[PDB]
Parts: C-alpha cells; structure tokens; sequence
C-alpha cells in the first residue's frame, strides 16, 4: 500500500484497433 | 432501465422519481431552493457569499448516506456556510454508477465556505464526521480520514457590480482558465494556496512493494475500470486487468463493483481446470482499489465471426461448409454450458462479446462478473445485453439457457436485437432462415440437424406468461409464400391497419409529437427524414393504392398537421431537404391546399438558400434547388421567380467542375450513428446527390454544362469501387439508382458497371429493416427503372424478405425501428420506411425524389 | 388523496403519477390488450363479432383476493370468446371503492361482455370456477347466485356504420331512447323482455324473520355506504343516528374497510359508556350482510356554529364583553375530559369543529370515534384528517389528540386554523394576533393572561419535531411589529414583491401549463380580470412603481412572453360562450404598453362579443363590456363612428333596465354566497350593482336625465335588501355588497341626495367588523378595508395602511424574507385577483393613492 | 338472516336539512 500511483496512472488513452 | 418507457423512445419526460428523497431539516434564517431537479441549495439569509473560493466535495456510500447527510446538515446549520446536496436516491445512483462519466462521480455534498472561516470548518467537519468511508472523487486529494475533498471550483454567478461572469472559467486574474474536469487533481495556474493548506499539498509518502504491472493501453474507461491490457514482469503471457474503485458502480440495488469482481474471482478460481478457463494470475487490494488480472486468449468476438463467416454473397461462400461449423460451435456451447452447471456456477449474461472464438472453431467464455453461486431463488435478470434479457423473474440456470437459446438463434439468423421488445421473437428467425437455407442450397442433413438443435434448446426455455406491458407485440407464425396479387392487397391492408394502432398507443402516452421517432431524430419534426407529416403522407399514398380505406382517424389528423406544420418556420432554423425548411413545403404540395403551398414556397425561398453552411443533399442548397426545379417542372410559380434559380444553380456547378473536392473533406468510410463526418456515399449524406440534381436538371433543360459535371460526379462517386456498405442512402445502391435513372443519358462505359455493382448489392441479408440504412432501400432500387412488368416478382422478393422484421399487433403488422429494439415509424426505419418502398416498387416512381 | 395531491399550489386533473402495482393478465393469440382512458384495460378477441346493448355481467371483488379473482375470470374469458375488461392499477381500484366515490359507480371491477345468445354457458361456469369469493355488493343488480355476479342491462361498444342513432348509454328497446338508470336500486328498464332462464331468477322473494327495530324518517346526501340522517327506535321514542356499514367498501389507501372502523367505534363506545358524553351502543347487529351501529344523538350544536354565533365581531354583539370565561371553561373541560380518556388507552385521531358538540350552559360533547386506536406504543402518520388538523412525521397516538386540542383551542382563541396543513406551526400567528386583537376590544388583562397561559400549556404538549414534508420553506412569523412610519410600509412592499422570484420560479420548475398558480375555481380560467396570469403581473407593475426599490429579477422576458401567450387568447378563449371577450384585457395592455396593437384589437373584437351574452351581468354577461368600452372613448382612443353605437347601447340598456327590472335581476332574497350556487346575485361583480357602477361612470362622463333615474333604481334594488338584523354570519364582504355599495355611494357622493347618504353612517358600523375568514378582496377581509377609506377627501392614507397591514399580518406566511397568502379554502398557496396576492396588491395600491384600479374612475 | 329490503330502502333521499 502507501502510494498515490493509482490515481496518477489512470488516464493515458491509446490504440484503437 | 425501469424508468425507461417501453415501446417507443423517450428523450426526457419520464423522470418519475419514485424513490426515497434526500432532504434536511431547515431552521429559521435559512432556505431550501429547488435547483435543476438534482440539487437543493440551502443558504443563510443576508450572509454575503462570495465567488471563486475553495469548495469542499463530500462523498459517501449508499447505506450511510442519510446519516452522513443529517450529520453534515446538523454541523452546518448552526454556522454560516451555504450547503447543497442531492435530491433523491435515483439521482444518487445515477451519480455513482457504471455509465456515468468519471469526471462527475461522488458529487453528494458541496458546501461553500469563506476564506477566513475555512480552517475551522474543515477541522470541524473532519472531527464531526470522522468515519463513513466512501468513494474517492477524481477531482482532489482525500483530506484527513473522512471523505473530505477540497476543489477550487465554481460559486454563485457574478454580481451586477462585478464583471466577467464566465461560468466554469474560474477567472484567475484578468485571464480565465477552462475548468477542465480531468481525473488527476491539477491545481490551475496562478492562485496562491493559503498557509494552512500549503502543508497539505506536499504530503508525499514513500514506496512499498510496488505492483509488477506495465500498463500499455486504455480502451474502456467507463467509471471505475477498463477493458485494457498490461504487461507482466514474470509471466510472458499478456495480462488484462480490471480496476475496482470502492463504493462506485451501482445498479438499482445496492451492489458495488467490488463484490462483482469478487464474484468473478470466486467463479474463475474454481473455473481453472477447463480448456479456456481464464484463471486469476494475481488477486489483491493495493492502496484502496482492488485489482484483478486474468489471462487473455487469442481470438475474435462473435460479432466479427458472424460478419466474416456468413453467406451474405454468392461468391463469399464457396463449397458451403457453414452450417457444419454452426452445429459444431453450438454443440460445444451446449457441452460447456452443461459442464459448469454441476458445481453451481452460472453466467447470467450471455453476450456476443462474451463468447470468444479462435482457429478450428473453439469457443471461449469470458466476462464472468455477474456470476451466481446458488440456484434456488427466482431473481430477475438485472443487467443484460440489448437482446438477451430474460422475463418474469425466472431461475438463473434457465436465464443462462435463454441466453444460449438466443445466441443459437443469432447463429442461425442474425436478428437477436429486437428480442427484448417482442417475446419469443426467435420463432421469426427459425421460420425465416429455413426458407433461405433451402434457397442457397445447403444440405438437408445439416439443415435438419441445426433445426433439431434449435428445437432441443426450446425445451429448456421457460415458456411462461407474458406480463411486461408488451403483450401487444407478438411474433408471427403464418409466414406463407406469395403467389397472387390478392396476397399483396390483404398483406398491405394489414400494414395499413397496423399504423392507427401504434398511433393511438403513442397519443395515449405522449402529447408532444403525433408519430413516434427514432432517437437520432426524436427532436426533429420537419422534412422527409424525421417528422410527423411525411409518415402520414406515405400513409395517404399507400392507402390510395387500396380499394378501401377503413381508417378510423384520417380527417382531423389531416386538418391538424397543416395547422401544426406552419409555425415551425418561425421556430426551427435547420434547412435542407431532409429535416429542412423546404421539405415540409414539398410535403404540403402533395397534400392539398396547393395555393397555400405555392404561397409558402413563394414566401420562404430566398431566406433558406443563403442560410445553408453546407452543400450536401441532406442539409444544403442542393435540396432547395431540387424542390425549386420540381416546382419549375410542375409550373406552379412564375418566370420572375424561376429565372434566378437556374442562375444560382449554374454558380453551384461551375466551381464544382473546376474544384470537385470543395466540401468533400476527409475520406471517411463509416456511418455508425451518422453524425460524425459520414461515409459520403450515395444519396442523402452522400456526395452523389449532385448527380441526381444534374440528372433532373438535364431532364428539364439541356446543355453540355450540366452533363460534364454529372459525369464528373459519377466518377467522383466511382472512386469507392472496391464493400460492406451496399445500402441505399449511405452505400453503393444509390449509384445503381442514379445509373438506372439516367441509363439513356450515360454512356455504355458507365453502363458497363451496372452489371458489376448488381452482384455487390445482391446481398441476402441486412441488419436494419429501413430504406435509408436498412434492407428495403436495396430492393426498391433493384427494380426501380427496369422498364418491364416484373412488379409482382419484386413484391414476392421484398415482402418475403421483409417477413423477418415483422411483429404482429391485432390483425396488422408493424416495423421494428432502429437498432432492432424500441419500435418506431419514420422514413429511416419504420412503417414509412417500408411504405415508401411498397408504394415505389409497383409504380416505379420513387416518391422520395421526382422524375421532373 | 393527500399524498396524491401536489403540495403548495393547486393542480389539474392531469397529475396521475400512478405509483402502485398494476393489474393485468396474460394474453393468448387471437386476442389483444388495448388501453382505455387510464382506468380500464379492455381485451377483445379479433375476428369475433361483438354486439351492442347486451346483458352485461359486472363482477366485484375485495382487496386481498383481487389478483386471484382477476386472473381466474380472465383465464375463463380467454378460453372462451367473451370480450373482457378490468381496472388498470391498484390506486384506481382503491378509488373505485373509497369513501368519497359516488355510490352509483362502486365496486365495478370486471365488466365482461359475453354473447347475447349464450349466457347459460357463461354464468354457471363463472359460478363454479371461482371457488373462493369475498366480493362486495354493487349498487347495480340483485346478486345472481352466491358468487359476486351481477347482471346489469347496460351498453356495449358504440354503434358501427351499419347501425345509425348511436346514443351512448341511451338505447334500450327501439327508436326511442331512455337514459340509463344510475339509481343505486336495481331497476329493470322500460321494455326489454328477459330471457326464459332469467325470468325464474328475477322472481326470488323471501319471507320475514325480523323487521330491523329502528325506523328511518328523513335523510340527506350519502357518501358511499352511510350518510347524515335521523331515525327513531322501535322500542323507545328517543332519537337515534345509526350508521350503515356496507361490506367491502370505503377503503382508505391502507387496506382498511369501514366495517372495522365502525367496529373500532363500537369497541371504543362500549367501554366509554359512563363518562357523560360519548354515548353507548343501543343496538349493534349484523342483519343480512350489512352492519348497523345505533348511537343516540344529544341536543347540541357544532363548534363551528358556536364560534360563528359567539365571537366579538362587533361592539354591540356580545355586550358586557365576557367570552373568555366561556372559552376557558370549554377548553378546561376539553383538557379535563381528554386527560380522563387518556387513562384506559383510547384516543380520537380526528379532532374537528363538527366533532365537538356544545350545548346550553357550555357542556362539551365528543362524537365520531371511528378512528380510535386502543394501543399507544408505535409511531403512525395521521391517515385521515380534517382540513387543518393534520399531523407531521408519524406522531404518537398519545399526542395526536393533544395536537388536535391545541389546534381547536387556537381556533377558539382566533379562528384561522385552516392553513395549518400548509405552514407548520401556524398558531404562532394567531396567538400574537389575538393578543393585540383582544387588547384593542377591551377585554381584561387577567382573562387574557389566563387564556394565554393555558394556550402555552397546550403549546408545551405538542412534540417539537424536525419539519420534513417538502414544506420546510413555509415558516410562520415572530416579527409582528407595529407601523410607525413610511419605511415600515416600504420594507413590507419590497419584501412582499421580493418573494415572487421564489413563488414564481417554484411554480415554473414543476408546471408548464399556466405561468401563475391560481385557485381551484379559477385554475381553468386564464384570461380576464377574475383569474389570469396577466393581471397579477399588471398589479406587480404599479406595486413596483409605487416603491423606490426596483426589484430587478425578471421583468423583460416575462413581460414579452405574456403578450405572446395572450395574443392567441383573444379568439374567445378557444372555448367560450359569454366570456369570449372579457374586455379590460386591452386595458391591461394599455397599462403594459404598446397601445398601437391594443387599440387595433379593441376595434377588432368589440361587436361580436356583445350579442352572445345571455345571462346579463358584469362578469357572465354584456353589462361589464360597456364599462371598459366607455373608458377608451373617454381617453380618446377610438373614433366617433365606433363610439356612437356604444352610446346607443348605453341609451338602450337603461330603458330595458327601467322598463322591466325583473328581467334578469333575480337575487332570491337570501344570501347567494359565491362561486357557482344560488345564482350569484349579491351586488357588483356577482350581482346587479355593476349596472349602478355603469350609471355612475356614465353620468360622470356625460350628463343624461335617464341615467340618474336608472342609478336611483339600481341603488334602491339593493337598498330594499337592508336586512342588517342588529349588525352583520351574514355576507357583508365586497363582491356581494355592503362595502361595494359603500364604495358606490362614496364615488358619486355629489350626485345623490341626502336620503341615501343618511344610510351610509348606519351601514359603516355594520361593515366595521374586526374579523373575516378569507383574505382576498372579493369575498374576504381586505375588500372591506380598501372600500372603507377610499374617497374620504382627506390624507388618511397612513392610517389606512396602519389599519390594513396590521390586520393583514394574520394571513401571512413568510417565504424566508417574502410574504405570501393562502386563498379561498385556504389549504393551498395561490395568487390571483380573488383571494391571494393580487387581492391585497390592488388594496395597497388603491389605498395609497385613492384610484381603485379594478375599474376605471371616469 | 336473509332479509333483502335493507338494500331496497337504502335509496331514499327525503329531506333532513336544518
């Protein structure tokens, strides 16, 4: 635990195949 | 949903809100004003609330929502901070669900304090609540332990002495920044935070046993998770994981997505010894969310398998060998369905995207999030695909068997999508698919095998009473051949009869429009695309083809549509041919009151020509030029009005000859919902409507100026000569329509392709039943200008193909609307969408567009 | 009922939310379910010919077996080819068996329509396949067999093209048509031979085994099963009032019939048989299938009549003051007896003016104990309540009676309890208002302190709860302040106008039909000067112009939008016989501005709205047209060619009025009250002093000899009704007389002789009452005060405000800074000319400049 | 039990207004 990485990886948006 | 009305469509007028509401006690020197049906604002009286300050968003779960609301109200009433909260339970479910956008989540309580009385009210709120854990809003950071989140948001609108109102622009200095609702907490530019909040923005914590995931893509961010792949550091196989943020994602019952993924974990843990069996590689809760990664097998969903392996054309299916594949995969489905029915685990959601197929026709079942571990209740099917919803709270195992029955009937004949509307719709597919599988020439052993399989799956379906208010809709079982013209009139009188039934059903529930419309065009009430008088016009033309009317309501509607179709000119501002200003005038022309139609045409003619920002046949000056050309051919206007129409049409084509692209833009080739930059093939939205204009202009006048532009338009439409879009409006059948209209005009090189696109447009199946983007538009153009008497053969083709889309009501038939379900009548897909084809196929007129 | 009723404002008939469990059956093929007018669900077999005017079978059923009887009867009819219909939802089934439903249509649940040539194959099947049966008795037929099966000769589907003379519910035998007998007794219609297998059924008859020993003598209108009547016992000669309990009828929203209600009253009055009042049961018996409950009636009057007969309305009425000894005595007796019956665990749950009976020497008596409950340990919401005696938020059965006693004691203190269902804790208005009311009449300080102390003693018994009923914005006032200067008027005006953003936008956020809410009588009316959405904003215009503060909020777009919604209402009203014009709307447009269209509309629609009037009146006839018509020619807006015909009609009307005055002036001696009944002829608007107003304004315009004679005749036509009968009960008001005729005399005071002005001083003491019930100007209170000092020719405007506002503080409910008034039948908030805001807006704006903008003064 | 006149007298209206 003890991390804020989950909220700061939750938007990247890529590929449409 | 439950609030979504059956039969027809509904944009927003049935917000019934039959649930327990949220409200708080009001003391003196306070207020409670109704906001836009979702919030109730409470503010102290005479207290100066300011603008552009620090808001606090308080979020909570469903169970302790009332207690937290009462606590925040009781801690906020004695002191002077304005306070607002949600209205009812249904809006709370809508704001914390799976379909809602992730930027607006958990918005339960938004108090509006001041700058000076800020630290006191935050410490008071933290010490007051101190519990009731809830959702994490994707706007801020979680202050303290209670769900308290400080967003620098938007306040009351600007005062009369202040300036630059600028709603949701936040006005930092003289410049204003767009308040983007990004999921990451991003402080906007400028704005110095206060001193007691400066130590809160930098509380960074150290690292720990960090997750071995490399996230590469993201496809499906709905509210909490996504259908998105990742990379595993240890196992070389591809991993796809789900994200379960706590206390978000809900149905009408209080079931969060965390226990849904827990049910999927406890299902796929014991589903590990099977051939497909996507096992849990890792399960655990990190920080506060819950993650769950499962293995992904190589394959394609069943949509792509059906659309790639089905005899649509006579050349794509070679040496048959398709029903054997269907029998193999249905037998595998039956064996694997009976496989997991022993250890008391079920699916409760059978979808096309949930069945994965691969090489050598091996099935694979995924998406087990709605599993159940007990079969002794009679729960109702909560969440379901559009076409795979059970009825009358039946048993979970036979809900799964109903899904298996519907997917097998999709595999036999791909028309499942209206089975939510008419109960036992699969009899239509079972009856209809045999008559074409005996026509393609498939083997009798395979056809009898798949029919015996479909009869076997009907034995395990719960044939029950139909109590869903859709007892009006029933399937047909009298689908017979057509061998006489008497078949045509006693069918078409049934199609006439079926219209006043749904008219009375629509008027007994709504009072806004007169006829139901599809969603795409529910707000549209003009033109010959989505209106209320074009359907009645097609009704009148098709009733004129029958020796008797037998219409209960036909006169007062006729005298009412003229009164309600003349005030839209002072209200609407959408021009063009389809859903345009002049389309209604064209409808009034073939309606009666010819003097009134001529007066309206002479009045509103100049203002609608320069008001078009596009030049398409859908919404552009080509439609106004077409209606004016038709009026010039009819002779209803004078030469003073008719002189400048040709001059303004010449300016439309001289730049078109020199510059053929102009408004062609990018080369898109899709339609989907037909708003975003269409495939521009054929008529309507297509690029080839100017060829129809040039043909109708060279029918009336004659010179070499229009003919060169006509051939250039045909060549510009001809660059798409290569597909899976043979339709009428947006597709390749419009080119066949143009060439059949102008066969004597075009040369033999251009007529050489007439024999080429005929085999392209001779498909034996289309999904939608309409004429714009359905099946009827192909068949009305297949024999539109044959110059021969094969009208009875055309009817015997079109109606026998149309028997798969019919649902019987009284002694009459009616057309299922767009996307299968949610029945409607319009020109796109409805009673009119077959009525125009019926009145056009036996008259060779095609009353959509004239022949000069 | 109350939960289905929209809170705050009134609502139309189109407010059926229908949040209940629907009634429906499974459909086979060769069949279809069609929907009727939101109450019936009709099913017919396709291809099967259905006839007209046949022997209809009606089937009734109770609440719990409703689903089973519906499913069984539907499965019987779907097997056959008999057409079939039944009720739509559960709420309509409750409404078809409620207490307020008409007894002509009660319990009709299934009305199946079988073939006229096959009944014997239907009736025995419906008898034998129903098994368990527990249905009520419809007031249609005579109970075929034992199962609830009823053979009414009614009407089927309407006539086809081959059958002429449709005559819905009128055809019986042949070419003649007799109306369908909706009498509750079964009656064979004139003609129609019965079938041979039904002639043996329609003989029946049975002998006698008793003769119900209580003789009914007289009766009044019933409700559903019993009624208000009087009877005499067979054994003794004492007067008895028994109650009729028809089985399985009179449901509330909960599953409670009236039979167990009267059983609860019986079990309450058996144990209550020694405490003087609440009489014991003389006879209780289940004869045939109904239930009767004989309770004797004592000599007494209801408390409403006691309040209206004993209250200091005038100085001459109730001489030597007193009245507080009587009020304190009856309240103390109420408290003592209430504490007496709160010992054996029995309560009332319905306290009302008609429930408390008083008699000679001020002895109370309590009746109507049908809602008593014998246990007090749960929290229940008050189910059925009088208009003004309803609880909030599930109070206990112990103090529901204490709340009712508190409300009735505040009525006895000062009678305005009727809006307590709208605003919570409304009695804080009446306490503070009655204190300064009784401080002005001259009642003694020790009696006022005694009644205030006992009233606070009951205020210590009401449970102070959190107010959660979506009416939290409606609060009482504790800022009852005197009026000292003009700032104390202008702050009242700006608050009263500032409340309209709230009370207008809240009507916008839920209703789109009208723009302003109205009363129940004037909800359908949307034009003119009686009930319109235009005259209210018109009155708001001069009330905003009469004060310095501007009150910005919303004036441009609404002032443009009212013209757009009013332009198409000049064409009669799309349904209008006599109120097609209602001219004076052009006067509102003249006050609004853009007179260039108002003059054109006045010249266009003036002639066709005159000949259509039949019942000659200012409101329902053509007499009120000429008052507005003379105004434009006095102002100089029309031509003399148009005005000559108007003056010709002015001259022609006087000769018809003075030739035969009894042509249309019928008042029927007694008071006409208001609204619809008793022909509404008291004076002015609803009467014949409007033509006296016409004669006054016409003679003020131009001098004619016949105008004065007709004016004196019209004055004497009301002056013969001089029945002042030692003051006043009666109907003084403004739109029915008294203050209106005072206004007529004070208008043209320089014209009439001294004989009419001599009557003015003796009617001034008659119209100087200290209390009225309604707050409007037509039939309320402020219509008196706007007419009292209106043409005094002296600057007493501040005295008029210091009278009117302080007397108006009793009817005011505050919306957070802004005041608002409940209207006629004051349970619902409203704003209109009649009883609401505009009834005091016109009063204020008329009393501050002496103009009276109701009617032109030239 | 078995009388039938309690329905057959219930229709009476008379006059009882004070």
């Amino acid at each position: 635990v003890s991390m804020a990485e989950e909220v700061l990886n939750l938007q990247l948006v890529s590929v449409q195949v | 949903f439950n609030l979504e009305h059956p039969f027809f469509f509904t944009n927003n007028d049935y917000s019934t809100d039959t649930s327990i509401k949220y409200q708080a006690s009001l003391p003196f020197n306070w207020h409670e004003v109704m906001n836009n049906d979702e919030w109730v604002y409470q503010y102290p009286i005479g207290k100066f609330v300011e603008r552009q300050g620090w808001k606090i968003h308080i979020s909570s779960e469903y169970n302790s929502s009332h207690e937290l609301l009462q606590d925040v109200a009781k801690i906020c009433h004695e002191m002077r901070i304005p306070f607002k909260h949600l209205s009812t339970e249904d809006k709370f479910i809508m704001r914390n669900g799976k379909v809602v956008s992730r930027g607006f989540s958990g918005k339960f309580i938004t108090c509006y304090p001041n700058q000076n009385e800020l630290e006191s009210v935050l410490q008071r709120l933290e010490s007051a609540l101190k519990q009731y854990n809830g959702p994490y809003i994707l706007s801020d950071k979680r202050w303290d332990e209670a769900p308290i989140y400080l967003r620098y948001g938007v306040f009351r609108p600007s005062r009369d002495d202040e300036k630059k109102v600028a709603i949701d622009e936040l006005i930092v200095g003289d410049e204003v920044v767009k308040d983007e609702r990004l999921p990451v907490f991003k402080i906007p530019k400028g704005i110095v935070p206060p001193d007691f909040l400066n130590k809160w923005l930098d509380k960074k914590d150290k690292k720990q046993g960090d997750f071995p995931f490399i996230i590469d893509n993201a496809i499906r961010f709905s509210n909490s998770g996504g259908i998105y792949n990742a990379r595993l550091k240890e196992d070389g196989k591809k991993i796809i994981l789900k994200e379960a943020r706590p206390y978000t994602g809900l149905g009408f019952d209080g079931t969060y997505s965390s226990e849904k993924l827990a049910s999927e974990c406890k299902a796929l843990k014991i589903l590990n010894e099977w051939s497909e069996a996507p096992k849990i590689y890792w399960h655990g809760k990190i920080w506060e969310h819950t993650f769950l990664g499962i293995e992904h097998m190589k394959g394609v969903p069943l949509n792509r398998w059906v659309t790639n392996n089905f005899p649509l054309y006579e050349v794509v299916d070679k040496t048959k060998d398709y029903l054997l594949r269907v029998s193999k995969i249905v037998e595998k489905l039956i064996d694997l369905t009976n496989k997991f029915h022993s250890e008391n685990v079920y699916h409760q959601d059978l979808h096309l995207g949930n069945i994965l197929v691969k090489d050598e026709d091996e099935i694979s079942i995924i998406d087990w999030e709605q599993a159940v571990f007990s079969n002794d209740e009679k729960v109702v099917h909560k969440v379901a695909a559009p076409g795979f919803r059970a009825w009358r709270e039946t048993l979970p195992s036979e809900i799964d068997w109903y899904g298996i029955r519907q997917i097998a009937h999709y595999l036999y004949m791909p028309l499942v999508t209206t089975s939510d509307l008419t109960y036992n719709y699969v009899s239509q597919t079972r009856i209809e698919g045999k008559k074409l599988f005996e026509s393609l020439g498939y083997t009798r052993e395979h056809i009898d095998y798949v029919e015996s399989l479909l009869s076997y799956l009907d034995s395990k379906c719960p044939q029950i009473e139909n109590i869903s208010r859709k007892k009006v809709l029933k399937p047909m079982h009298e689908i017979r051949t057509i061998e006489s013209e008497q078949d045509i009139q006693d069918f078409i009188i049934k199609l006439l009869r079926g219209f006043t039934l749904t008219y009375g059903q629509w008027r007994k529930e709504f009072q806004s429009r007169f006829f139901p419309v599809a969603y795409y065009g529910l707000n549209f009430n003009q033109g010959i695309a989505f209106s209320d008088l074009a359907i009645l016009w097609s009704y009148q033309q098709l009733a004129k083809k029958v020796k008797n009317f037998k219409f209960d309501d036909y006169y007062e509607i006729r005298t009412q549509v003229i009164n309600e179709a003349v005030n839209n000119f002072k209200k609407s501002s959408l021009s063009g041919l389809f859903d345009g200003k002049i389309g209604t005038i064209w409808l009034i022309y073939e309606f009666g009151e010819i003097d009134r139609a001529v007066e309206l045409f002479t009045t509103h003619f100049i203002e609608i020509f320069e008001n078009s920002q596009n030049k398409n046949l859908y919404s552009g000056q080509a439609g106004i030029l077409l209606v004016g050309l038709y009026f010039l051919s009819k002779g209803e206007i004078d030469n003073k009005l008719g002189e400048e129409i040709l001059i303004r049409l010449r300016e439309y084509t001289l730049n078109y000859i020199e510059n053929p692209e102009t408004f062609c833009k990018v080369g898109a080739s899709d339609v989907q919902s037909n708003d975003p930059y269409e495939n521009f093939g054929g008529l309507l939205y297509g690029h080839a409507g100017v060829a129809w204009l040039f043909g109708e202009a060279y029918k009336l006048t004659g010179e070499s100026i229009y003919k060169n532009g006509l051939e250039l338009a045909v060549d510009k439409e001809l660059v798409a000569y290569k597909r899976l879009l043979p339709y009428l409006a947006t597709g390749s059948a419009g080119l066949l329509l143009l060439i059949n209209r102008n066969k004597e005009i075009l040369s033999s090189k251009y007529l050489k392709y007439l024999t080429s696109l005929e085999r392209a447009t001779d498909v034996v199946f289309c999904v939608l039943p309409g004429l714009f983007n359905g099946f009827c538009g192909l068949e009305v153009a297949n024999n539109i200008y044959s110059d021969i008497d094969d009208n009875f053969s055309g009817q015997k083709k079109l109606i026998e193909q149309l028997y798969r889309y019919l649902c019987v009501i009284e002694e009459g038939f009616v057309i299922a609307g767009d996307n299968g379900l949610k029945i409607t009548t319009d020109i796109a897909s409805g009673f009119a969408g077959v009525a125009i084809g019926l009145v056009s196929i036996m008259d060779n007129k095609l009353t959509i567009l004239p022949q000069i």
